């Protein structure tokens, strides 16, 4: 055309950008990005541990030929709308509450349970306006603990309304049921609930069957299939 | 403690606002004159507010 | 108490403040303004767009030659285009791909880049191993990098989600100010033309100048109800203006520190994401949430024009030192000039 | 910390085949075009090849159009210049001259060391008038080069390279396209010119400052160097 | 075998005719205009497919009202000659891009279902409308020698002319038969035969994907696997109860041209044949709701 | 292209009977439909019995209600029963065999405006007394 030498020259680098960029955004679109949300050093330090054997932390694993980045923002301790529009096109984010929780009372002191504060910190994530159709891969990390807790005190000592008997599977269960009635959009997102401890080396296998899970899915909404 | 931290919030920002005090205000009527003259007198320098024929354009040439 | 008593001083001071400035109020500047001409319909043809973004834009700097343009987006990569010839020059890889602004320096030697890494990252663009590397990380704050703009090859002011705006000097990696005074996440920041000052706006709904020699606040603005996302200096430093989330954006002065205009419409109920001044002050664009950008007549807060060619929120807007072609930048992947 | 050393050459039949290898060093090798560029025993530079980034666009020159290619592998940072025709014209000096290209760029920075291959027995003109003038240290002088066609251009932009060849040492960018000094060099070395006619100006002269001083045009690739211009010392 | 046709082909024919499309327009105009208002909205990598989809279904649907008139007037066509020229070549290119577009469909929905990483680096164009360009092209394509042959003439001297297509234009007349079977047998082949192929082999790769992922453990697993199965064994049981019987009565015809079957038997192909067109526009009428309207998304878009 | 040949001929008197069979080779009602046509001595040639999709029993006015034709796809042959033979009805008849129009949407008719550039018979003289 009429472009100088240099010019022509330059265009090419252009192509040769164009190349480098949509082989890099291919390499990225099939990696799935996920959150990690937690109440607060509630369980999340050990449950990246586990899974792999001050600003964001990411974690890269690889599950059956499936690349994983986990995004942690506990130490943000900022204002969370601010940046939470960030990851809108995240698979699915890794919600850690403690089943320890139930009988401390102690979130930001006063007299304010921490079984409460993160319902009310689920409630902020799933209800966003821009997660409402992003799943939650809920994690109760304390389950190796809480038998004997809910062995040496009632689960009404937090809940006020009827909590049932005092036995282990039915104090989870009931604790999983009001963790996952908070959701306002049960038409698109699920909650993947699942009662994992320290002991627990399945926690990789339930995230790779999540988010194949939500793959699917989106695949086939989008295929229109759903 | 928290209440000497306290008290030093206190402190500083009663500094602060007698510091935000103790400057020179204008009148709202002259910094309105000023950005006017300044929009008038840079007003053709401004290719946006006045359109740039094609040959002046780098982008539209 | 003694809480109680420097609460009321406080409380007395701000008082003080307030009705100092409504003593300086005389005229507004509808009022003054009422008698001149209006811009009329600024209409705003795309004469660019730059593609090869593949994810959401959050930050553009104009490079001071009016050419070269710096653009972050979600994927790790920094984007520098020939907006010119829509050539792209040079494509810098990023340790953290969540950032949310960028710089480039007047100089063209250096680009900036800071996000929620805490890490504010100083690229060097000219080095004779032909490739762009990264010549310092600075890190200290304890909050999401928000913004960051160069005074010199030597100097940057970047503000955090921490209630702080530090000062750095690249080559020894220090605070050589901290800037604390703050109490929200600090949004937005513009540099002063003379380059001495500057205004950040939080998330305290004020906009607060600074002091780069002395380090220190001199004056604090109020008025905005909500969230400051955008700040902006006027050509002349001695106004700025701030885009906010509660759909206005307000035109503050710094002689008769006061609010002298407010830009809103009712059909806009959408935040402001960016906001900048075209040359000569007259037009202020305002970036909003409703996938376009408005052109405010910043003089008489008319509608004057409406830059709607984007599929999502208009995350970032900046206007080339010689005034010509205003940029934009979206969510949609897609970057555009408008002249 | 930029190295181009060059291999190859030295005394080869008439008609024989020798490939030139230059091992690159750490200057991102991937991200420049590189060129060839000969200089006969007593006699100016002559561009010869060119590839790009990638391998991307192969240029040659008009007397080794089919018989000289060039060739890069980005790992291991060699280039390649296979010569399969052998006149006894070609017993130059070769360089490899690394070339990067965008809006501010430095095209022929660095040239390199350079080997010798001695074999056994339209294009743009520029004439450099000046061939040699006599010169004193601290005395403000000026050369001359002339284009054939104008090097001025529609992008703004005036295409004339200056490079400074010291005795016994490979020729140093002094001004890429002109008023625009390269890197590394000192400020007394200005550029200016007309379009059709340009000229580059040394406010002082030193020791280094002595030599045999090209012009070069980049606005069509055939990319002809004038007959050096010559600063006799004292 | 002195019999020509059954008698409510002048009467019900028409009747069913004008019926179908009323349907059809008005399901196809409806999902159509929800595509234009949900098509910056949903971003779906298929949207431009079913857009084709109706977009060709208007088309198709447009001028089936000339042949109700036709076969109200019992076989005469007065619309006039470039007319019917121009109704049976837009009908076959609508014929072709219905079709094609359904297998483009089967074909985006295995690459982003079967395999969501290297068969989206495939399916990456075609979901760009580049593909549903190409296909219309190819439709057209295949449909030109419908326009090139096309003509109206009178035959048997009744005074009411028929829309035939002339063939001595291009063909000879001894050998007249034999271009017409090849004609259609070519139609045949690359408007069904290898399209159907296509969507039947895609569906069933999608269908063994589906069914290896679902499973009967989780109570909702199972009814999503019922109702994900329900749905493309519905679709893929529409177009092979809509298109055996034109296609297949079509390629019998052909057959028995070189077969010598019982006279009765061809004279009941002849008069089954309108019946058959006429499912042939219902396939398309109930496609928009078996595609479009059957995606909640859509529904929603929609209200 | 198909060929057929008529069979036929006798002298019969006037209110005679006779059948006019006329055999084709390459000639099915799915595809090449088959047709009478005549020739008295020094005459024009007329229709006498088409087979077509409309009427279907297109006799010519002359002959309506005396003649019979029937074609047969299973033996490829075109009878012609005529009745009460007339001394004008001396008339070499042509066997004539034109295909049929597509089934798409013209509706399987016989061309018979392309009858001339079709497939005409031998002709068969078919003598007649009084």
């Amino acid at each position: 055309c009429t472009l100088s030498a240099e010019d022509k020259a330059a265009v090419e680098r252009s192509k040769m950008i164009d190349r480098n960029l949509r082989e890099d955004g291919e390499k990225a679109a099939r990696e799935v990005k996920l959150l990690l949300l937690g109440a607060g050093e509630s369980g999340k330090s050990t449950i990246v541990k586990q899974m792999k054997i001050t600003g964001i932390v990411e974690t890269h694993f690889t599950f059956k030929d499936l690349h994983f980045k986990m995004f942690d923002v506990g130490g943000q301790r900022s204002e969370r709308k601010k940046w939470i529009h960030c990851f809108e096109g995240v698979t699915a984010i890794i919600f850690c509450v403690a089943l320890s929780d139930y009988d401390l009372v102690l979130a930001e002191d006063e007299e304010m349970n921490r079984m409460h504060e993160s319902m009310k910190l689920f409630d902020s994530i799933c209800n966003n306006k821009w997660f409402t159709d992003t799943s939650i891969i809920l994690f109760l990390n304390k389950k190796d603990l809480f038998e004997e807790k809910i062995k040496k005190s009632p689960l009404t000592i937090c809940y006020p309304e009827y909590a049932g008997s005092n036995t282990y599977e039915e104090a989870a269960a009931y604790i999983q049921c009001q963790f996952e009635d908070l959701n306002k959009r049960k038409d698109t997102k699920e909650i993947y609930t699942h009662f994992t401890c320290a002991t627990d080396t399945k926690n990789v296998q339930f995230v790779f069957d999540a988010v194949t899970d939500v793959i699917i899915k989106n695949n086939l909404k989008d295929c229109g299939l759903f | 403690s928290n209440n000497t931290a306290s008290i030093a919030q206190a402190r500083k920002l009663v500094e602060q606002l007698k510091m935000e005090a103790n400057i020179d205000r204008i009148k709202v009527s002259k910094a309105a004159a000023d950005l006017m003259a300044y929009c008038e007198a840079h007003a053709k320098e401004d290719p946006l507010l006045t359109p740039v024929p094609a040959s002046e354009n780098p982008f539209r040439e | 108490s003694e809480l109680d008593q420097l609460r009321q001083e406080a409380e007395q001071l701000k008082n003080q403040i307030r009705d100092a400035r409504k003593a300086c109020a005389d005229a507004t500047l509808s009022q003054i303004t009422n008698n001149i001409d209006p811009v009329g319909r600024i209409q705003m043809r795309t004469r660019r767009t730059l593609r090869g973004h593949l994810a959401k834009i959050y930050a553009m700097h104009w490079g001071t030659d009016s050419r070269l343009l710096v653009s972050a987006s979600q994927d790790g990569k920094l984007i520098i285009w020939d907006s010119y010839t829509t050539n792209k020059v040079h494509a810098i890889p990023l340790r953290s791909s969540w950032v949310m602004t960028c710089a480039y320096a007047p100089s063209g030697n250096y680009v900036a880049c800071g996000g929620l890494d805490n890490i504010c990252s100083i690229y060097n663009l000219k080095t004779r191993e032909g490739n762009v590397r990264v010549s310092r990380e600075l890190a200290g704050h304890t909050g999401y990098l928000s913004c960051c703009r160069f005074l010199d090859d030597n100097q940057i002011v970047t503000s955090s989600g921490d209630t702080t705006c530090a000062l750095w000097d690249i080559e020894t990696g220090q605070q050589t100010t901290t800037f604390t005074g703050h109490t929200g996440d600090v949004m937005s920041l513009s540099l002063a033309p003379d380059t001495r000052l500057f205004v950040s706006g939080a998330c305290d709904a004020s906009a607060k100048l600074w002091d780069v020699r002395e380090g220190m606040c001199r004056q604090t603005f109020t008025g905005h109800e909500s969230d400051i996302n955008a700040i902006c200096f006027f050509p002349n430093g001695n106004a700025f203006a701030t885009g906010s989330d509660d759909a206005t954006c307000r035109l503050f002065d710094l002689r008769a520190d006061q609010e002298l205009m407010t830009y809103s419409h009712d059909n806009i109920i959408c935040g402001i994401t960016s906001v900048s001044f075209s040359k000569s002050g007259r037009l202020l664009l305002a970036g909003y949430d409703d996938f376009n950008c408005n052109v405010w007549d910043a003089l008489k807060a008319d509608r004057a024009g409406v830059l709607a060619g984007h599929d999502n929120r208009v995350s970032c807007l900046g206007v080339t030192d010689d005034g010509m072609a205003v940029a934009t930048g979206s969510w949609d992947s897609f970057l555009k000039i408008w002249n | 910390d930029v190295q181009l050393v060059e291999s190859g050459g030295g005394l080869v039949q008439p008609g024989g085949s020798r490939k030139l290898s230059c091992s690159a060093s750490g200057f991102a090798f991937s991200s420049f075009g590189m060129h060839w560029v000969r200089q006969a025993p007593e006699k100016g530079l002559e561009w010869v090849a060119y590839i790009s980034s990638g391998s991307g666009t192969i240029y040659y020159a008009d007397t080794v159009k089919g018989r000289f290619t060039i060739s890069r592998d980005d790992p291991k940072n060699t280039l390649f210049l296979q010569m399969t025709s052998l006149r006894s014209e070609d017993t130059a000096m070769y360089y490899c001259v690394r070339s990067i290209y965008y809006y501010g760029s430095s095209p022929f920075d660095f040239w390199g060391q350079g080997t010798t291959l001695t074999v056994s027995s339209s294009d743009i003109v520029m004439t450099q008038a000046t061939s040699s003038v006599p010169v004193t240290p601290g005395e403000s002088v000026s050369i001359s080069c002339r284009s054939s066609k104008s090097l001025l251009h529609s992008n703004g932009n005036t295409y004339l390279y200056w490079f400074l060849q010291r005795p016994g040492q490979s020729p140093q960018l002094l001004i890429y396209r002109m008023s625009n000094l390269a890197s590394g060099v000192p400020d007394r070395f200005s550029g200016s010119g007309s379009g059709t006619a340009f000229t580059l100006t040394i406010s002082r002269l030193e020791a280094e400052d002595v030599g045999v001083y090209y012009c070069m045009q980049h606005l069509e690739y055939p990319l002809t160097f004038g007959a050096g211009t010559k600063l006799e010392l004292k | 075998c002195e019999y020509t046709d059954w008698k409510s082909s002048g009467a019900l024919i028409p009747a069913i005719y004008m019926l179908v499309f009323l349907l059809g327009t008005t399901g196809n105009g409806l999902v159509l205009w929800t595509v234009f208002r949900s098509s910056r909205e949903k971003r779906r990598s298929a949207d431009i497919f079913i857009a084709s989809l109706a977009v060709a279904d208007l088309t198709f649907v447009v001028t089936l009202p000339l042949w109700a008139t036709y076969t109200y007037r019992d076989y005469d066509w007065p619309f006039g000659t470039f007319f019917c020229k121009l109704s049976s070549y837009l009908i076959f290119v609508n014929m072709y891009a219905s079709v094609f577009c359904l297998t483009g469909l089967s074909f985006d929905r295995y690459l982003a279902i079967v395999r969501p990483v290297a068969n989206a680096r495939l399916r990456l164009r075609v979901s760009g409308a580049v593909a549903t360009a190409v296909l219309w092209v190819l439709a057209a394509l295949l449909a030109m020698p419908v326009m090139v042959l096309r003509t109206t003439g009178d035959l048997e001297n009744t005074t009411k002319v028929q829309c035939y297509m002339d063939y001595s234009m291009v063909a000879t007349v001894s050998s007249e038969w034999a271009w017409e079977v090849g004609l259609g047998v070519s139609s045949t082949t690359v408007g069904f035969v290898v399209p159907f192929t296509i969507m039947l082999t895609c569906y069933f790769f999608i269908a063994q994907t589906i069914a290896g992922h679902f499973r009967k453990e989780r109570i909702e697993g199972l009814r999503k696997r019922r109702r994900l199965l329900s749905i493309i064994v519905v679709l893929v049981v529409t177009f092979a109860l809509c298109w055996m019987p034109y296609h297949l009565v079509k390629t019998l015809y052909m057959l028995g041209s070189l077969l010598h079957w019982p006279c009765d038997f061809d004279l009941f192909l002849m008069n089954i044949f309108p019946y058959c067109t006429c499912i042939s526009y219902v396939n398309s009428c109930l496609n928009p709701f078996l595609y479009a309207f059957f995606d909640p998304r859509f529904r929603q878009a929609c209200t | 292209q198909v060929q057929l040949v008529e069979s036929g001929g006798g002298s019969v008197q006037s209110g005679g009977s006779l059948t006019l069979s006329c055999a084709a080779s390459g000639s099915t009602y799915s595809s090449h439909c088959m047709g009478w046509f005549r020739q008295a001595p020094g005459k024009e040639r007329e229709g006498v019995a088409l087979m077509t999709r409309s009427r279907g029993t297109s006799y010519a006015d002359s002959v309506k209600g005396r003649f019979t034709i029937s074609q047969d796809n299973t033996k490829n042959i075109l009878y012609l029963q005529m009745n009460s033979l007339k001394p004008e009805d001396t008339a070499m008849y042509y066997c004539a065999a034109v295909p049929r129009a597509g089934i798409e949407y013209s509706g399987a008719y016989c061309k018979w405006n392309m009858k001339d550039s079709g497939s005409w018979g031998q002709g068969t003289q078919v003598t007649v007394s009084s």
